[PDB]
Formats: structure tokens, C-alpha cells, sequence
RNA sequence: UGCUGUUGCUGUUAAAGGGUUCGUAGUUGAACUGUGGGCUGUGCAGG
RNA sequence: AGUGUGGAGAUCGAAGAUGAUUAGAAACCAUUGUAGUCCACACUGCAAACGAUGACACCCAUGAAUUGGGGAUACUUAGUAUCUUUACGGGAAUAUCCUCAGCACGCACGCGAAAGCUUUGAGGUUACAGUCUCAGGGGGGAGUACG
RNA sequence: GAUUGAAAAUCC
RNA sequence: CACCAUGUUCA
């Protein structure tokens, strides 16, 4: 998996944090602004369903305000969103 | 700020020369001003004759007379 | 005796939430030193005064004094937590600081200083921590030089659990307040540095609220 | 006026990891700037590096991923022989297990750890990790 | 959502502001005009940034003004931009 | 966020939802800019009023619902307004998803004060305003409380995840935002159908003078 | 205000004074060269 | 010691010019430079109303069609005088910023 | 100085929270009620809450009264406020016609949905 | 004793940027001659 | 400020004079007044000569201004008016949008013992190396003594 | 001697 | 805007 390991194989770690989607950086115990976002999916119909896609984002990313931009390029880049209107 | 250049030893030497004068114990130690003015002359102890008895006053805010000998 | 007042405590009094690594890893605030009691192993914890002092308040009528307390809270196993508190008399802030270190509860990691050999036993890192105008600095150390540090902060290091360590200090190092803190911030920054082996990405889980949230409504 | 061309390099790429940006430019760009690039992306501290041609000294744009945390110029270029490996990483690295030292030896610029396989010393250019 | 700009490919309302030299890649800012004189019609290339005052071949007469850019063509007279390339 | 993974076009806004948005004038601005908000902004009008994208609107919109239709537990979703204009919006608005509210004043300490009583922790909070409601959002900010925000083209975006595009100021506009939010957020939990319109109307949403 | 503890006179003054020894010493000296 | 105001009590910045020439106080007469002094333009009445209004029903050319003359002065004062004459005062610490560009 | 403190204040305006069909605008028949209704060691204070019982009935027929929720009165107000109009504003809105400017407009010709039917440029 | 600081000091207010320009020693100094190909096997290679 | 040699000498004015005020009061305050102040030429080189912040280079968030010179009216591109107008007049100023250089303002990080600084760093530094140069090393003695 | 919390001072 | 000085030593 991810972590540190021995020369015996065991992992080491206490245990591994999140990692921001936008920033990849280690999300950590005490800074107390960091979210979890989680988007529900939809079917071919309105209705949801069970399956939901999940956010992290940084605390630093919402104190310096462009945690909305990250967001957006986030789930642009997933395919939630749609970047640009089709052609009429 | 200092210098960081590759050929920089001379300018580096003589900016340590100069300024270890400013050390004051550096400066005790490397000049003979103070060894001339010490009664001893360098030495740990020092061998004289007792001139007198007297009796020095202490400071401030203590108060008593300590016994000193002049010699 | 102890009812709680937040989801997560309602959790760890339900025993949802096994391990203190499930707080860590959502970066929920404790705000209850019961959670902290409760998951914490019977005998694990230990604890510390590191330092008391008075503070004055100058006042039209003398001046008025209270105690400052510090203390230490660890399992001596990846767990370091530092309390300051201020109280009329020394035994309320004394008990106001541990009330306080069981809140500030963090986790340290332990790596290695050369290969791999059983259970870890230095920082993974160099890592510096400052409060005030005291930094300390903790540099790896290979196996067998313990901690090579002021009384201060290798006691510090003990209830967090390294063994080796290499230790610098920097600013006016006297005052203990801002070195503890100092020790602390250091400790801290262990698990904000990203390594390689933190490169994959992982898999998103469940916060607990989330999954529990029907339980903690009824 | 601008007196190392690699050291302004890297001394952007570690602003712009630091603020966070998703890809950076560079100017000026040279033969050792591109090396040290090739070996950062080579490591995996970066990704697609576009070099645009100027007709002069051109320019670089650098994808980056945040697995770099700093990225430095070492200045003197000081020599270091192949028993001054172990010197150099206790003093500029902040562990033995990861983070790589950049120096250009007469085999051509390679981290310390391929300079220790190929046993040959040469100057420190800088570091990353 | 809206697109993320690219360094590397300048989108064209953020390129076109550039200043010449602060662009990706520097380029002239000026180009030659096709000018007919306004007395015999005769067909000279003019610089558009022209700091000289040139005259035609044929009329010796004044086509441009000098300016602090972009001199001034004279009055009665057709100019065409011709391509850079 | 129309956009589904079986590539379904059901999510997409339709004739009916933009008239309703021009109707209530949803895409007008207030003639100040924000950094934040500017990608939000198609043009400026000849009034000196931005002109705000109604494709990037909806698209913030449809992404607010599916976070809010996530949310298993609708209690845990808390919506506040404090400019008493969105009171009656936000107040019709629980009713119908099924979330709480907190309209005027936000009493400080109510996220972070364990001991006052009066003292929730929900999942997601949503706002009417990032400028007004700042005590709510800073409150937030020390608890991991993920931010949606109806945010004007001057909207300080600190602390705020998903802002939505839209005119918070006039009665009519936020009344329309949020009947839209709520249909959304009730289509997606299949409670309504999206072939049928609404019965609901966006007047009871409107605030009104209770004298 | 304006101006922390001097610890002494003014220092322009105290200047001033020091100015009017060296004159007077020079003086003296030029007296008995 | 500690930097009062990021400005110096002059509106003067650090690159902006060497030397202002000093002007004369309207009480003392102290010499102060004119970017530091505190100016004030003032359109006093010649008379209070009272008094106009006497000066007026005995004036044939002034009344309420034609106004009576004005004093137009501009006054720039040392700190130590609009001081104590009140025309400026001692703010806050918060307070102390807060500028206003016309006469209000 | 006249002034109600604190408690008498909090006493008379749950007095009225509890009871307001059984007070009037008079005092001496609002401080009857009051002694039967209150328990109190002082009858000064009695007096005192009754006095301002009185003035709370006399602004709350004027007006609502900051402090003072009274159920059945709330209670019809939400109910008056929950009255649905037959055909909705943003119906008529539309029906009527809508205007939008030269840059709205040129969105709308832009959108994969097109112009919408009843939209005009002004 | 990172209180001499090459490693590794400090100079708005604690000690400490020269009033300003020119200027020799001295120190420092922008790019550029430069992807070798092919073959067969072999890699969660990848697009 | 002072010096030298010529001028000049209105005003203000070190020194001085006189009047007050005071326990005293050739201090503040009044009324004067010499040198000065002004100029030419020659010295001096001692300022809280300050941004108490060396120079050159790089990166660096936001909104509103201002001075000068131009330009325009992970998307293949996105308007715009006003006023004067028989000779420095194919003019002048305005509006909008750019650009380059300058003085700045309230400002994102970060930094700092704090005060504060912040594309104008005091930021990008124990994760300590772009270049060059000047100073400092507890407080006095003392910027004295001597040369 | 007095004085003071001790001194000094004063008186004695 | 008349004048408006000073408080032995430790504690
Ligand atoms: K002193
Ligand atoms: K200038
Ligand atoms: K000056
Ligand atoms: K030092
Ligand atoms: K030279
Ligand atoms: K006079
Ligand atoms: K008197
Ligand atoms: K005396
Ligand atoms: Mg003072
Ligand atoms: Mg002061
Ligand atoms: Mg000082
Ligand atoms: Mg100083
Ligand atoms: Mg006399
Ligand atoms: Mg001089
Ligand atoms: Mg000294
Ligand atoms: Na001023
Ligand atoms: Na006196
Ligand atoms: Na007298
Ligand atoms: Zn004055």
C-alpha cells in the first residue's frame, strides 16, 4: 500500500493523512478548516444513487480564498461540471 | 550581508582580521596593554609585603567594613 | 458521569470511534478531555507539570497574582499533547492544564535514520518549531545517541516517543513557555511534511459523523 | 544584474511550489537549467516542461505536482570529492532516505546517488526534495 | 466552471495586451503602409512608426509627420497595410 | 455540475429555468467586481451593471444540489440569512428539503461554544450572503464545515467552497435562487419528478412585510 | 518627549561642552609648545 | 522609537522630494513645513446674523436678492497651536487613519 | 430615576407572556391579577411589575414588542403570511413579457438552449 | 559561544547603511557550437 | 550656521540694550538691536544629511487612485460616449479599454520580540548559498587622549 | 535620650 | 495663555 515501511514489511506509519485534491498536500490533525465535500452521483435519470464522489480540500486554500476556483478545476477535471456551453 | 564569491579568500581573511579586534577578550588577550597593566604580571599568584591594615566600606545596600591589607 | 456535548464525543461514548487515528485523520477539534481518556488505553497516558509561574496584573490597590501551569500529556508512543492554563490558585491551573493537554493531542512521526530495522526510532525529518523567538530544530539521529537536548524539550520528546534526536535551539531559550511550544510546533510538523513514500493517492473514506449521523439524530 | 541563471530558476520553481500554482515560466533558460529540469522530472518532482524557443535565450514552462517542497541553488558551485556524498546530505538535506543533491560531473549532470553508483566526483549545483 | 488559463498557450484577449516585449515570444508592434501620393498618385512604402519625414520619389512631397508614434500621414492620401509576411 | 456519468442530458437547464432566472433578474450584478467573482461575469452592461453567466450559474447551482442531496441526514445541512430578505426563502426552504435554518442575527459561539446550548455542528452550511453572514462562515472555518455560499459579483469568496452566481440582493432574485435549490435538491432525491412542473410557488418564498 | 532616556545633559549641550575642552586644551598645549 | 504614523505626520513620502519650504504659522508664527502644517480654508460671514440682518434693512444695496460679502482665508497652523485651538485634536489608535478629502 | 431593573422587567414581561386575555390598560385591575398570579415577598415590586404590565399591553396593541413572543398571535400572522396567490409572479412576469439588455441577450443567442420564447431586448 | 558567524551572526525602532554621485584596484558577471540512429527481444510503459 | 574679500542692507534677528514676570529670571513675553540674513567669488564639509531601511538583479495577492509617454474606440478572438472649436489648431480637454515608466493608498501570503513590513518587503532564511560593498559585537570612559 | 521599621536629621 | 519650585537613606 502507501507508507513507510520495515525491511519486514510491516507498515510504520501511525497512520497516512488525506492528501488535497487540488494542492497535494497532507491534510493535517490541527488545522481545523480543511473539508470533505462529497458529491452525490446521478443515474440517467434525476434520481440519485448510492455511489457519492468525495472532495478534500487544504484549510491555506480556503484562508487564501480560492478554494471555489480549486472546486471548479476539480471537478471540471473529474467531469461533474461542464466547462463551456454547447454549440446551439 | 557578506561576500560569496568563489575567489573570495583574500577579501574574507581580512573582513575576520579586522573585525575580531571589536571582540573585547579577543582583543584582551592579543594586546599586551592589559598584561603590562595587570599587578601580577601575568601569574596566578604573586608574592608581597603587607604595608598596612585597612578596613574597606562595602557598597550599597550592603553595609559593613571588610579587612583588606595593603601590601 | 460524563454526558457529552459534541457528535464526537457522543461517538467515542458509543464506541463508534476506536482510535484517536480516526480524529486525526478528519482533523476534528477535540473539545472534550473524556475522548481523549476513553481512547487512550487505561495506563498508556502519562502526565507532567512542566512548568509553573506566577504572572501579576498591576492594579489601583497592589497587584493581583495568578499561576500559570504547564503540562505534558503522552503515550510515549507517537502521541505528544501540551497544555497551558492560568488560574487564581496552583492546583485550578494545574488541573486546568491537564484538562488542556488532553485537548491539544497531536500526532508525531517516527521514521529512521539509516535502514529499516524494527520499530522506528528518530524523526523522518529535520524539522523546526517556533513560538515567540525560540525555534528548536530536530535532526535525525542514528540509533543509539538518544536525545541529544535541552531538559526541556527531551522530556517532551520522551512522552512523544523518539528515541534518537539531535537537538539546536535558538532565541532566548530561557523562557520555558515559548520553548515547550516551540518543542511542540516541531513535534507537530512531522506529519505535515509530504515524503515520497505519501505519494500515492488514497482512497477517500467516511467521515464518521457522515456515516453515523442517523445514530447521533436519535 | 543577474548574475546565475540556474540559481533565478529555481529560486522561481521553489516560490511558485510554495504559493501553490499549477505551472510556472521561466526566463531565462540555458543547457544546465534544462539538465537540472530533466533530472527533477526524471525523479518525478515535476512533470511536462515545455522549452519555447526565442530566437535568444528562450523561455521554460514547468508543469508542477506538489510533491516538491524546495528546490535550491548551491553558491559557490564548491567541488566535492566522492567522501563529501555523505557531508553534503547531512548538511543540505533534511534525511538520508529521500531528497537528492545535483551535480555536474565530467559524466555530465546527474543526482548524488548516480554520481555515487558511477563513482566520480564533481560541483555542487543545488538540490531538490 | 470556466477555462484555467495555460502559461505555455496565452489565451487571445490576454495576449493581445501584452506589452511587445512582455509577451511569450517579443514581436514588432509596427508594419509598412502602401501610400499613394496625393499630386501624381505615385506609390511609395512608409514605415508606420516613421520618425524621418518622408517624401515621395515623384511629387519631393511630404507624405508623413513624425510623432511620438504612429506618424501622421498626410491629408488626401490612401495607404493600405501590407501583410507581414 | 450537469453533467452525469452515463452522459445523460437531463441535468442540463432548460428554456423554462433560464425565463424564470431573466424573469426575476437572477443575472444582474451590482456594478462593483471581486477577483473571486470575476470568472462569473459574461459582461457589463450599458447601466455600468455586470451581467452575470447564466450556464456557470446553473452549472454552480446543480453542483450546490447534488451536495446537499448528498447529505443522508437533511438536519445536518443548516441554511442562514441575516439581510432579511432571505428569511422567508431560507424558512420555506427547510420545509421543503427538510434542512434547518437560522435567520437575522447569528449569535457567535454557535458552531464552536460546546457548553451555551443553542449550540449546532452541521455537515454543510448554506448562506445567503459571504459579506453579511461572515460571522457564520468564520465560525465555519474553525469547525471543517464545507461552505456554500449565493454570492453577488462583489463577494469576498474566504472560506466560501461552492459560490453560486446569482443577484442576493432583490427579494425576487433570492426567492427565485432558492425555489430553484430546492426543486433541484427535491428532483435529485426523487421525491418530485422533473417531467411534471413544480406545484410549490416562489411567492410564499418571497419575503413579505408581516405587517 | 520625543526622545528616550538621556541618562545625563542633553547631548547636543554635553557636545558642546566637550567642544570648549578640546578648545581650551589645544590652548594650553599651543601655550607651552 | 516607534514609528506613530506611517507618514510622519507629512504628507511628504520617503521618494517623493527632498525639501518643502516652510511657512509661518497663523498664530505663532512658527515656521513649519506646508505639507506638515494643518490647513484649513475658512469663508467666515463679515457678520453674524444678527447684525447683518441690522446692517441690511439700512443698506439700499443689501438685502435678499444681493448677499453680503465674505472673509475667504486660508490658514495653516503648527501642530502645537491647532492643538490647542482646537481645530485638531488627539484621536485613537484605530481612529487616527481615517481621512477625509472635503470639507464636511 | 424611574427606571424598571432587570427583574422587574423579566417578571412583567413573562406575566404578559403567560397571561395577556387576562390583563387590561388599567393598572389597579392588572396589579389585581398580578397578586394572585405572582409570588413575591415585596409589594413594591408587585406594583412596580404591574406598572409595567400595563405599558407592555399598551405598546403591544400599538405594535409588536421586542422580547415578548405571543403563540396564537404568531400563529395567525405566519398563517396570514402563508396565503398562496392564485398565479405566481414569475408566471405573470412572463406572460407580460420579459426585456433584457444588448449583453444579456447576446448570452442567450450564444446558449446550446437558444433564446428563450417570451424574451425581448429593450 | 550561530558572543567573530566559510559552514553560520546582526544593522526600521535594541550596537550597527556611508549625505550624494563618479570611480580605479578588487570581487562578480546573459545565452549559443550539443536529443546519433537502426535491429531483435523485454517492461500495469504509456498514449 | 560659520570663515575670507568685495557689494547690499527692506525684513527678521545670535550678541548686546531696555521693559516686564519672578524668591531669583541679562529665560520664556514686550520694545529694540550688532553680527548675520541677500549677492558675487573663494573656503568649510560637522544635519533627526531619515525611509533612522546600501547598490544591482529575480519572483511576488487584491481593490480604488495619481503623474508622464504610447495604442485602441482548460476555447479561433468580443464594447464605447462628452464638451469646446477663427489660431502653438488635420486642434484642446474628457469617457471607456489597454500598455510602459514614476510618487503613492487601503493589502493576500509570508515575516517580525512586538510595533509593524508587504509587488514600494522588513517576504520568498535552521527547508539557513544571485552578486558586490559599508558598518556593528554589554553599558560608560569617548569620538576623548595621542599621533 | 526622644524619633524611626531601621537609619539620618532634629531636638534632647 | 500672570505666577505656580522641592520632597534625606535603606526598606
Ligand atoms: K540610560
Ligand atoms: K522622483
Ligand atoms: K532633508
Ligand atoms: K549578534
Ligand atoms: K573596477
Ligand atoms: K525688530
Ligand atoms: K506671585
Ligand atoms: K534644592
Ligand atoms: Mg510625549
Ligand atoms: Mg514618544
Ligand atoms: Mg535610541
Ligand atoms: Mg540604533
Ligand atoms: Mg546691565
Ligand atoms: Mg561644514
Ligand atoms: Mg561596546
Ligand atoms: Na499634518
Ligand atoms: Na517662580
Ligand atoms: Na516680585
Ligand atoms: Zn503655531
Amino acid at each position: 500500500t502507501i507508507g513507510m515501511f520495515n525491511e519486514e514489511g510491516e507498515n510504520v506509519d501511525l497512520y497516512i493523512p488525506r492528501k488535497c485534491h487540488a494542492t497535494t498536500t497532507l491534510i493535517e490533525a490541527h488545522d481545523h478548516a480543511a473539508v470533505q465535500i462529497s458529491i452525490a452521483n446521478v443515474g440517467p435519470n434525476g434520481v440519485i444513487n448510492g455511489t457519492t464522489t468525495t472532495l478534500c480540500i487544504a484549510g491555506y486554500l480556503r484562508s487564501q480564498g480560492e478554494s471555489d476556483h480549486a472546486i471548479n478545476h476539480i471537478t471540471i477535471d473529474r467531469g461533474i461540471m461542464r466547462i463551456k456551453t454547447g454549440k446551439p | 550581508t557578506k561576500t560569496n564569491g568563489q575567489n573570495a579568500a583574500r577579501k574574507l581573511v581580512r573582513l575576520r582580521c579586522r573585525n575580531r579586534w571589536a571582540d573585547k577578550g579577543w582583543k584582551r588577550a592579543h594586546t599586551f596593554s592589559a598584561r603590562k597593566a595587570n599587578p601580577f604580571g601575568g601569574s596566578s599568584h604573586a608574592k608581597g609585603i603587607v604595608l598596612e591594615k585597612i578596613g574597606v566600606g562595602a557598597k550599597q545596600p550592603n553595609s559593613a567594613i571588610r579587612k583588606c591589607v595593603r601590601v | 458521569e460524563w454526558v457529552p456535548c459534541t457528535k464526537l464525543g457522543r461517538l467515542v461514548k458509543a464506541q463508534k470511534v476506536t482510535s484517536l487515528e480516526e480524529i486525526f485523520l478528519f482533523s476534528m477539534p477535540i473539545k472534550e478531555h473524556q475522548i481523549v481518556d476513553t481512547l487512550i488505553a487505561e495506563g498508556q497516558l502519562h502526565d507532567e507539570m512542566m512548568k509553573i509561574y506566577p504572572v501579576q496584573k498591576a492594579t489601583s490597590a497592589g497587584q493581583r497574582t495568578r499561576f500559570k501551569a504547564f503540562n505534558v500529556v503522552g503515550d510515549c508512543d507517537g502521541h505528544i499533547g501540551i497544555g497551558a492554563r492560568v488560574g487564581k490558585e496552583v492546583s485550578l491551573a494545574i488541573r486546568a492544564s491537564m484538562i488542556a493537554a488532553k485537548l491539544n493531542i497531536v500526532p508525531v512521526r517516527r521514521g529512521y535514520w539509516g535502514n529499516k530495522i524494527g520499530e522506528p526510532h528518530t524523526i523522518p525529518m529535520k524539522v523546526t518549531g517556533k513560538c515567540g523567538s525560540v525555534a528548536v530544530r530536530l535532526v535525525p539521529a542514528p540509533r543509539g545517541t538518544g536525545i541529544v537536548a535541552a531538559p526541556v524539550p527531551k522530556k517532551i520528546l520522551e512522552f512523544a516517543g523518539v528515541e534518537d534526536v539531535y537537538t539546536s535551539s535558538r532565541g532566548k531559550t530561557r523562557t520555558h513557555g515559548n520553548l515547550i511550544m516551540a518543542t511542540f510546533y516541531a513535534l507537530r510538523k512531522t506529519y505535515g511534511f509530504l515524503t515520497p513514500d505519501l505519494w500515492a493517492d488514497t482512497e477517500p473514506s467516511r467521515d464518521p459523523t457522515d456515516e453515523h449521523a442517523e445514530l447521533l439524530a436519535e | 544584474t543577474m548574475m546565475s541563471v540556474l540559481a533565478n530558476a529555481l529560486r522561481t520553481i521553489a516560490s511558485a511550489e510554495r504559493r501553490g500554482k499549477r505551472q510556472v515560466l521561466i526566463r531565462p533558460s540555458s543547457k544546465v537549467v534544462v539538465k537540472f529540469l530533466q533530472v527533477m522530472q526524471k525523479h518525478g518532482y515535476i512533470g511536462e516542461f515545455e522549452i519555447i524557443d526565442d530566437h535568444r535565450a528562450g523561455k521554460i514552462v514547468v508543469n508542477l505536482n506538489g510533491r516538491l517542497n524546495k528546490c535550491g541553488a548551491i553558491c559557490p558551485r564548491f567541488d566535492c570529492a566522492t567522501t563529501d556524498y555523505e557531508k553534503w546530505m547531512k548538511n543540505i538535506l533534511p534525511s538520508r532516505q529521500f531528497g537528492f543533491v545535483v551535480l555536474t560531473t565530467s559524466l555530465g549532470i546527474m543526482d548524488h546517488e548516480e554520481a555515487r553508483s558511477r563513482n566520480t566526483g564533481g560541483k555542487v549545483l543545488g538540490f531538490f526534495y | 466552471g470556466f477555462f484555467d488559463a495555460d502559461l505555455s498557450y496565452p489565451t487571445v484577449r490576454t495576449e493581445r495586451m501584452k506589452h511587445k516585449r512582455r509577451r511569450l515570444v517579443q514581436g514588432p508592434n509596427s508594419y509598412f503602409m502602401d501610400v499613394s501620393c496625393p499630386r501624381c498618385r505615385q506609390v511609395t512604402v512608409v514605415y508606420s512608426h516613421a520618425t524621418t519625414s518622408v517624401e515621395c520619389k515623384g511629387c519631393s512631397k511630404k507624405l508623413c509627420r513624425p510623432t511620438g508614434g504612429k506618424a501622421l500621414l498626410v491629408e488626401g492620401c490612401g495607404y493600405r497595410r501590407k501583410p507581414d509576411h | 455540475m450537469s453533467a452525469v456519468e452515463s452522459g445523460s442530458k437531463v441535468l442540463r437547464m432548460k428554456e423554462s429555468d433560464a425565463q424564470k432566472l431573466l424573469a426575476m433578474r437572477c443575472h444582474i450584478g451590482t456594478r462593483n467586481q471581486s477577483s473571486a467573482m470575476k470568472k462569473y461575469i459574461y459582461g457589463r452592461t450599458a447601466e455600468g451593471s455586470h451581467i452575470i453567466d447564466v450556464h456557470m450559474m446553473w452549472e454552480k447551482l446543480i453542483l450546490a444540489a447534488r451536495v446537499i442531496a448528498a447529505v443522508e441526514n437533511p438536519k445536518d445541512v443548516c441554511v442562514c440569512s441575516s439581510r432579511l430578505y432571505g428569511t422567508r426563502a431560507i424558512y420555506k426552504f427547510s420545509q421543503h428539503v427538510g434542512t434547518s435554518f437560522h435567520g437575522g442575527r447569528f449569535i457567535p459561539g454557535t458552531f464552536t461554544n460546546q457548553i451555551q446550548k443553542k449550540f449546532v455542528q452541521p455537515r454543510v452550511l448554506v448562506v445567503t450572503d459571504p459579506r453579511t453572514d461572515h460571522q457564520a462562515i468564520r465560525e465555519a472555518s474553525l469547525v471543517n464545515i464545507p461552505v456554500i455560499a449565493l454570492c453577488d459579483t462583489d463577494a469576498p469568496l474566504e472560506y466560501v467552497d461552492i459560490a453560486i452566481p446569482c443577484n442576493n440582493r432583490g427579494i425576487k432574485s433570492i426567492g427565485m435562487m432558492y425555489w430553484l435549490l430546492a426543486r433541484e435538491v427535491l428532483r435529485l432525491r426523487g421525491t418530485i419528478v422533473r417531467s411534471v412542473p413544480w406545484e410549490e410557488k416562489v411567492d410564499l418564498f418571497f419575503y413579505r412585510d408581516p405587517n | 518627549g520625543t526622545v528616550s532616556r538621556p541618562r545625563g545633559m542633553r547631548p547636543k549641550w554635553h557636545k558642546k561642552r566637550i567642544k570648549r575642552l578640546k578648545l581650551r586644551r589645544r590652548r594650553m598645549r599651543q601655550r607651552s609648545k | 522609537m516607534t514609528t506613530k504614523r506611517r507618514n510622519h505626520g507629512r504628507s511628504k513620502p520617503a521618494h517623493s522630494r527632498g525639501r518643502v519650504k516652510p511657512i509661518h504659522c497663523f498664530n505663532c508664527g512658527r515656521l513649519t513645513p506646508k505639507d506638515k502644517a494643518v490647513g484649513r480654508f475658512v469663508v467666515r460671514r463679515m457678520l453674524d446674523a444678527a447684525s447683518a440682518r441690522d446692517v441690511a434693512e439700512a443698506s439700499p444695496v443689501y438685502g435678499a436678492n444681493f448677499p453680503m460679502p465674505r472673509l475667504y482665508m486660508k490658514q495653516r497652523f503648527c501642530i502645537a497651536c491647532a492643538i490647542h485651538s482646537r481645530t485638531v485634536r488627539a484621536r485613537p489608535v484605530g481612529n487616527r487613519k481615517i481621512r477625509y478629502t472635503k470639507k464636511v | 430615576g424611574k427606571i424598571r431593573t432587570k427583574t422587574v422587567k423579566r417578571a412583567s414581561r413573562q406575566v404578559v407572556e403567560k397571561y395577556y386575555s387576562k390583563l387590561n390598560f388599567d393598572f389597579y385591575q392588572n396589579k389585581r391579577v398580578i397578586m394572585d398570579v405572582t409570588i413575591a415577598e415585596s409589594k413594591k415590586l408587585k406594583n412596580k411589575i404591574a406598572g409595567y404590565t400595563t405599558h407592555i399591553m399598551k405598546r403591544l396593541a400599538r405594535g409588536p414588542v421586542r422580547g415578548i413572543s405571543l403563540k396564537l398571535q404568531e400563529e395567525e400572522r405566519e398563517r396570514r403570511m402563508d396565503h398562496a396567490p392564485a398565479t405566481s409572479d414569475v408566471d405573470k412576469v412572463i406572460q407580460s413579457g420579459v426585456s433584457v439588455d444588448k449583453k444579456t441577450m447576446q448570452m442567450l443567442q450564444r446558449l446550446e438552449i437558444g433564446v428563450p420564447r417570451r424574451v425581448k431586448r429593450a
